[PDB]
């Protein structure tokens, strides 16, 4: 009722079904500063010791 | 040649040993300790990979 005689349509589609709630979960790799941190003031060389 | 040719080993003696029994009969105070922080960095001028 809100289109014409002329139809406009989409042949092709994309969705992604799931049948358990278990694959709903994925997986991301991270740093781990505990054991490897960021670093911070690279090396220098010594003068000014004080 | 006598005995007043011995008056200066015998004040050494007496000065040993008026330190010695002086120190022996002190008190001695624990003194607390104060003053401990990382305050002994060093410094210099970076690296600075060029690139």
């Amino acid at each position: 009722a809100v289109e014409m005689y002329v139809a406009v349509r989409i042949s092709r589609f994309q969705l992604e079904v799931l049948r358990d709630l278990h694959d709903l979960v994925r997986s991301r790799t991270y740093l781990d500063v505990s054991k490897s941190p960021l670093a911070t003031t690279p090396i220098r060389v010594v003068e000014y010791v004080r | 040649m006598a005995s007043t040719t011995r008056l200066v080993n015998d004040r050494k003696q007496l000065e040993q040993q008026v330190k010695d029994d002086a120190r022996i009969l002190a008190d001695a105070r624990g003194l607390n300790i104060t003053t401990v922080a990382n305050d002994s960095a060093t410094g210099g001028q970076a690296i600075r990979n060029v690139g």
